[PDB]
């Protein structure tokens, strides 16, 4: 959890699920709740990996409950290669 | 239950189509005669299993079988798994007719109904029976496969049935079948084109011939659906989208040999790996239809009609990326025994 | 519309098709009996694991002995007279048109498989039953192939013509009519395969006698379960059941493969039957014993409190067996010398009708 | 048309068609008129064969519409046998 991580994660979920900036996205906000199918979810992750240049095995891709839960795992993967 | 097959894991929905629309099909009875039934090959001109197999009535029978078996020696097991896989699918034919007969507007009301749909269903079923019989006798003669196990797997599948999730809507059903019939067209195209490379041009013909039949059926189904877009552009799109969200669940997906609990998945994985039927194809099958029916060019759909149309059009390139990704992250495939080939092992 | 007669036309059903004769209220009866079927009917299904399979009876293609095994199968098949093979191919073809029967069972109002994987006791039965019947087809099919005594191409063409053609047992979507029909129909194939088994045994092929004797074992199991449904319907609706039972017999149980066509013989079924009649595989005398068996099984004679034309219907059914048997005996006396005829199933070689 | 064949036919028509002796029968009453299915048509002739010691051939059987047309064919086959 840190502002810049949540930044691009908020932006990527917006850009993927076609939402204007007037649409609210908190750390605690959920994926299904924002109207995403199990397919949009895997696509969102696939964008993140291309945006951050690090990738997730799918054995950690099911715990993805919230932006917080998702932006949390990115900060543990970047604290590996960098 | 010590020996339980896989059951369908979703609440069964029935008669989702609004009862008024049954009329559409009554009105199109005489249309089907004119544009659909012509895609049936008159019985007299049809090939028969016997045409492709050893002739038991001639002296040459002993050598004929003997060669069949000698060429079959060279075909790698992993291929046989995918072949047995088709044979089993095809042999569960009763189900498909039974499914076609669940469809509201077109169901065979009596088992000998002179309606153009019931004529089609029965005549279509008759052409499909030959696929089963022919692969069956061939897989028997080869002696490469545990025929007892395969036959047990068929009983388990016909017991099990299938729910394509077509919900008695001929919209859903004919779209499903349109799709499904093309998959088996690409499927048998590859297996034919592969047996040819393995040096069995007699078995390549066998598969290529089934493919010829499957195209004809695919033509007639896409042609019904084409009409439904021309008549009910909204309902058809919405249905078309509905099917793809559910994902076309392959008819043989509750496959069970009494040993392997995810037998279908393992079978698929082998066809996936052999490039017989991939996820990339599922995409091209979907994309083909979107072009065939001109879903992109439809005019005057409803508020969520458009949402549905847009969804379908962008779905092919969407899968293909998800696909390509999975291949990169894809772990080393394990080896596994298959009861159809006496527990000999192949790579998934 | 605007039609004529085509060069290669199968025999169509020659009667106006009646549908949903059963009063829609009665669909409930079968919903109420869903849990009953689980308890009394599904138990007549042989768990898949304990079932025989075609492979069990045919040559094992996986072993070295295969070459001899086939070779013997063929040598014993040399001794079997053609007229028998006609009746055998006749069963094989009937059996192979299985899709139709499932399709017909699924026309029946109260019990039809609504989805193709419906978890109702009837849809479970129908599918499981169909699975057991598929084996009859496959096994006779492979055997008839290996024998090399029959024109397999013609047989296969005859099957395509029959599955195209379909059938109308005139069961009119009434599970009364249907289950009574099937009760009957399933016993006919019991007596039918009993005889063919017991005859192949005399022709010196005890392997083929087993093959037919085994199908018979299955058919009895089905017969049990069907008669058991209908017994329940007499216990619950003594009037409707009798009336239906009578209705079926008046129509006469038209055998499911009766629109048989090979593209050459226009009355191919009749000619096939005539040969089974003559071989004593399935006679008119049997049709009587099948009917009479049921009248005893369901206790139609002992039914109490039927309607005004319920009794007329009951009386009709009870006196029908001895009535047929006389008409039968008569026909044999006045019966003319049977002609000889070619059959495309056996390369146009001839047999006696 | 002699009144010993018309007499013996009446009894067999009544005993077969389940009609009480109260329904009056003449030599011109049809079988369809008296309420009978097609199976009965032969069954009626069936009795007469056993009750007259003569067999009517299948051929001349179908021509029959009434009692006179029937009881007439009995007269002929008793004349070239008795
Ligand atoms: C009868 As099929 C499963 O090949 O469409
Ligand atoms: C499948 As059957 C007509 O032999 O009961
Ligand atoms: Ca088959
Ligand atoms: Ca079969
Ligand atoms: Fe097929
Ligand atoms: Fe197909
Ligand atoms: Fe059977
Ligand atoms: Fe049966």
């Amino acid at each position: 959890a840190k502002k810049e991580t949540i930044d691009k994660v908020s932006d990527i979920v917006k850009e993927k699920l076609a939402l204007g900036a007037d649409v609210v996205v908190t750390a605690d906000s959920e994926f299904s709740k924002l109207g995403a199918d199990s397919l949009d979810t895997v696509e969102i992750v696939m964008n993140l990996e291309e945006e951050f240049g690090i990738n997730v095995d799918e054995d950690k891709a099911q715990d993805i409950s919230t932006i917080q839960q998702a932006a949390d795992v990115i900060e543990g993967l970047l604290e590996k290669k960098a | 239950k010590p020996f339980m097959p896989p059951r369908e894991v979703h609440v069964q929905v029935t008669h989702s189509m609004p009862p008024q629309k049954i009329e559409i099909f009554k009105s199109l009875d005489n249309w089907a005669e004119e544009n659909i039934l012509v895609h049936l090959k008159p019985v007299e001109k049809c090939w028969q299993p016997q045409d492709f197999l050893p002739d038991p009535a001639s002296d040459g029978f002993d050598e004929q079988v003997r060669e069949l078996r000698e060429r079959a020696k060279e075909i790698p097991d992993d291929y046989f798994v995918v072949l047995v896989g088709d044979m089993i699918t095809e042999e569960a034919l009763p189900t498909y007719q039974t499914m076609l007969n669940t469809l509201d507007g077109v169901r065979d009301e009596t088992g000998a109904s002179p309606t153009s749909w019931a004529i089609w269903t029965r005549a279509w079923t008759a052409e499909e029976n030959r696929h089963g019989d022919l692969l069956n006798k061939y897989l028997y003669l080869s002696g490469r496969v545990d025929m007892r196990q395969i036959e047990k797997t068929i009983q388990y599948l016909i017991g099990s049935g299938m729910d394509p999730r077509t919900e008695n809507s001929p919209y859903l059903g004919f779209i499903y079948t349109s799709f499904q019939e093309r998959a088996t067209f690409i499927s048998h195209g590859n297996t034919a084109r592969q047996a040819k490379e393995h040096g069995d041009i007699k078995l390549a013909q066998i598969c290529g011939t089934i493919a010829a039949d499957e195209k004809r059926h695919e033509t007639a189904y896409t042609k019904i659906v084409e009409k439904l877009f021309e008549i009910d552009p909204d309902g058809t799109v919405l249905a078309f989208a509905d099917m793809m969200r559910k994902k076309i669940s392959m008819p043989a997906h509750l496959m069970y040999d009494g040993r392997d609990d995810n037998l279908f998945d393992h079978f698929s994985a082998v066809a996936q790996r052999l490039g017989v039927y991939t996820a990339k194809d599922y995409a091209d099958i979907l994309e083909f239809l979107v072009g065939r029916w001109k879903v992109d060019k439809l005019t005057g759909l409803s508020a969520e009609g458009q949402k549905a149309q847009d969804y379908v059009c962008r779905l092919p390139p969407r899968i293909r990326r998800l696909e390509e990704r999975a291949q990169g992250r894809a772990k080393e495939a394990p080896t596994m025994p298959f009861s159809w080939i006496f527990d000999r092992q192949v790579k998934l």
